[PDB]
RNA sequence: GAUGGGGAAGCUCCGUUUCAAAGGCCUGAUUUUAUGCAGGCCACCAUCGAAAGGGAAUCCGGUUAAGAUUCCGGAACCUGG
RNA sequence: UUGACAUUGUGAAGAGACGUUUCUUUACUUAUUCAAUGAAGCGGAGCUGGAAUUCAUUUUCCACGUUCUAGCAUUCAAGGUCCCAUUCGGGGCUGAUCCGGGUU
């Protein structure tokens, strides 16, 4: 009888450590997505000065969730309006929303994709 | 450091950056005389060992 | 072969660093494994009074395995057992004869503090098997001397979990019996004259000494050597 | 019944096999938590008394106070 | 009135000492079996100022005995001693400036510094600028060596208690003038907040017991009780005696 | 400034590696599988605390009513993959 | 700060109160206290070796890895010896005496 510990230090012994599995779930009903596509993307913004970014920087300028991000954004972009992105940038205006400058790839016109959106 | 090639961070010598040349050669030196002079160390003490 | 070499190496102080040994001996242990083993010791140190020191004086292997060996032929019923029985007496008897003497009588070990101590005050037991490790002591500590009124045959018998094992449970403190079948009267008298006498007679005399004192491996050397090379 | 011998024992606490007795236990308890979970009550016979069954559900702590 | 100056110094605060700049603190090795039953040697890497603490350390580094590694300790530097200097340590150590042996193999005579208090406190006694410890005589009625301490006072200690050859260095740091505020300035910043100190005599009662005035004076003996409450010791605390001696030696 | 703990009737006070069983890093086995495990070393070790301390990497030209080392044009660099 | 009582236990010397028992120096270690360490080398005994006694014996002492040098010292250790049929990999025992699990 005995045993070799060749260490002076007593661990805590590795042991089990199981996994939940439950008996009632959490939620009854995961929610839906909160932030999809519609929701991303809320309101073009068409001031003068936005405009001409569409007439003169093939830019698209959007009121846009306060929650969304560059990624998130692009691809409701991507998808609402069927278009390929250059880059977005973002700001929070000083109102409280955040508006989102996308430019679109060489192969699309803004100007064009603006008033199939149906504004100018 | 690490953009950089690693020719430029070394030297090809027993000691790339770490030590200096004059350093690895009083290195090696001090290495060689006191292994000699180990077994010296050892033989002479067993010699006196056998005188008695 | 010539091709390998023997460099033995040198582990004295200034060396070669020291290999890897066995250190079981100073492990710094979890608290509850010091505590334990103090406990132990500080028990054994200290003069341990007449009565507690009355364990420890277990009952021999042989001795015991005889006494279990006997023991084990009066199990209580098992659940299955009961279940069957109870069927059986009950669906005949309460629609039929003898007050539930539908089934004869029996003979089991006998066991739980209570119950055990009144066979024994009634003067009922047989022979009493008390554990050596009762903890808290109290529990049992006036059974000897209860037994020792009451004329009761008893041995402190070593293993509580093992007395439990003879009842089908985790532990059993105690368990004796009182009734057995006439062809074990011979083996019953035979174990009883064996343990009264080791366990029994000698009470007035064990009941008479303290335990405790012993110093330690290192305390008793020290006083093994202070008077063995000074005398 | 155990219990009476318990309950008439414990009321000898200078007697030698108490104050052993007392005296081992007092220092387990200082080593242990000043508050932790007991196994069993030290005490069958009091517990029981005070009310206490020995049933899941039932529990017991002991506790340690300054004094003073 | 109020809390005085000597009371507010307990609370820490304002008072704390000053260690930002400090090297490690210094202390002997961890007494194991390499130095309760042999020797073992390092060497004298650096030797190093210290903030606060006039006297230099001696950074030595030794071999780890029990693993693949070195080990750095930070002793007081002992004056001879010098980088590249092998630093041996324990009981079979040879009497030579700058190693470490216990008190009991040493010669009556025999000069050493950072001297522990009890065997392996990792150093007590005889640690600043200047100072030494003499052992005066052994006692092996219990492994006890008798001492000198640099206050004056013997102590007897155990022979196990380890010294280390030689007198801490840093000279008659004390001998130069400090000539100008500015030096104590200097002086008490890599220490503590002690500096300048404003005499009670020119406080106002609130303030002190020396306190009142009219005329600047303290006005009843400032020699006081031992038993003398906080609040009331200021002054020459249990004086046995007061006044000029020009004295000359101590306890012998 | 949490935590094993120790004070305090208590609001809470002390303490920060402290009289504590305080982890997690590689990868074989196994190729029922990407996985539970077989190796194994190393750990007195919360966290908060700097828009002047430490610190991975961008420049010039052009442009607005109001932004720009952030947009445009051009030319780079760092980090992870 | 000083005394009493409680925490408070085990052996002796003495002086003392008429084999127990209370009194001034004191042995104990488990309560209590203090210090350190990643609780590493504590305590006892022994292999070996040199002297001794004793007029022979066991009768003890003593020794039992590092000091010209600002190197190097890690992979359960090479070696030896066993095992697995051993293809490459492993493993055990020695190397590194024994015995108490009181960390010191």
């Amino acid at each position: 009888a005995l045993k070799v510990r060749t260490s002076a230090t007593f661990r805590l012994p590795k042991t089990l450590k199981l996994a939940r599995a439950p008996k009632y779930a959490s939620k009854a009903v995961p929610h839906y997505n909160r932030l999809d596509s519609y929701k991303v993307i809320e309101q073009p913004i068409t001031s003068e000065t936005a405009m001409k970014k569409v007439e003169d920087g093939n830019i698209l300028v959007f009121q846009v969730s306060m929650k969304a991000n560059k990624y998130q954004i692009k691809k409701a972009v991507k998808e609402l309006y069927e278009v390929d992105v250059l880059k977005v940038n973002t700001l929070v205006r000083p109102n409280g929303t955040k508006k989102a400058y996308v430019r679109l790839t060489a192969d699309y016109d803004a100007l064009d994709i603006a008033n199939r959106i149906g504004y100018i | 450091y690490a953009t950089v090639s690693k020719t430029h961070k070394t030297v090809s010598r027993a000691y790339g950056g770490s030590r200096c040349a004059n350093c690895v050669k009083e290195r090696i030196i001090r290495a060689f005389l006191i292994e000699e002079q180990k077994i010296v160390k050892k033989v002479v003490k067993e010699q006196t060992e056998a005188a008695k | 072969n010539p091709l390998t070499h023997s460099t033995p190496k040198n582990f004295g102080i200034g060396q070669a660093v020291q290999p890897k040994r066995n250190l079981s001996r100073y492990v710094k242990w979890p608290e509850y494994v010091r505590v334990q083993r103090q406990k132990k010791i500080l028990s054994i140190r200290l003069k341990v009074p007449p009565t507690i020191a009355q364990f420890q004086y277990t009952l021999d292997r042989n001795t015991a395995a005889e006494t279990f060996k006997l023991f084990n032929k009066y199990r209580p019923e098992t659940a299955a057992e009961k279940k069957e029985r109870l069927t059986k007496e009950a669906a005949a008897v309460a629609e039929g004869k003898s007050k539930q003497d539908a089934s004869p009588k029996p003979y089991a070990v006998k066991y739980g503090l209570n119950h055990v101590v009144a066979l024994i005050e009634n003067k009922k037991a047989k022979l009493v098997l008390i554990a050596n490790d009762v903890d808290p002591i109290e529990l049992v500590v006036f059974l000897p001397a209860l037994c020792k009124k009451m004329g009761v045959p008893y041995a402190i018998v070593k293993g509580k979990a093992r007395l439990g094992t003879l009842v089908n449970q985790k532990t059993s403190a105690v368990a004796a019996l009182t009734e057995v079948r006439a062809e074990d009267e011979a083996a019953l008298a035979k174990l009883v004259s064996t343990i009264d006498a080791n366990f029994a007679d000698k009470y007035d005399e064990v009941k008479k000494h303290w335990g405790g004192g012993i110093l330690g491996n290192k305390a008793q050397a020290k006083m093994d050597k202070r008077a063995k090379n000074s005398d | 019944g155990a219990y009476k011998y318990l309950e008439e024992l414990q009321r000898k606490k200078q007697s030698d096999v108490l104050r052993f007795l007392q005296r081992v236990r007092v220092w387990e308890y200082r080593q242990k938590n000043v508050i932790h979970r007991a196994a069993r009550p030290t005490r069958p016979d009091k517990a029981r008394r005070l009310g206490y069954k020995a049933k899941q559900g039932f529990v017991i702590y002991r506790v340690r106070v300054r004094r003073g | 009135g109020r809390v005085i100056r000597n009371q507010r110094k307990g609370a820490g605060s304002i008072f704390t000492s000053h260690t930002r700049l400090r090297q490690g603190a210094a202390k002997l090795r961890t007494l194991d079996y390499a130095e309760r039953h042999g020797y073992i040697r390092g060497i004298v890497k650096q030797i190093v100022h210290d903030s606060g603490r006039g006297a230099p350390l001696a950074k030595v580094v030794f071999r780890d005995p029990y693993k693949y590694r070195l080990r750095e300790e930070i002793f007081i530097a002992n004056e001879g001693v010098h980088t590249g200097q092998f630093i041996y340590a324990g009981k079979k150590a040879s009497l030579n400036v700058g190693n470490v042996l216990p008190l009991g193999s040493v010669p009556e005579g025999t000069i050493v510094s950072n001297v522990e208090e009890k065997p392996g406190d990792r150093g007590a006694l005889a640690r600043a600028s200047g100072n030494y410890v003499i052992i005066i005589g052994h006692n092996p009625d219990e492994n006890k060596t008798r001492v000198r301490l640099p206050s004056g006072a013997k102590k007897v200690i155990s022979s196990d208690a380890r010294g280390v050859i030689g007198v801490i260095a840093g000279g008659g740091r004390v001998d130069k003038p400090l000539l100008k505020a500015g030096r104590a300035f200097h002086k008490y910043r890599l220490k503590r907040n002690s500096w300048p100190k404003t005499r009670g005599v020119a406080m106002n009662p609130v303030d002190h017991p020396h306190g009142g005035g009219n005329h600047q004076h303290i006005g009843k003996a400032s020699t006081i009780s031992r038993g003398a409450v906080s609040g009331q010791k200021a002054g020459l605390i249990a004086a046995r005696r007061t006044g000029l001696l020009r004295g000359s030696q101590k306890t012998q």
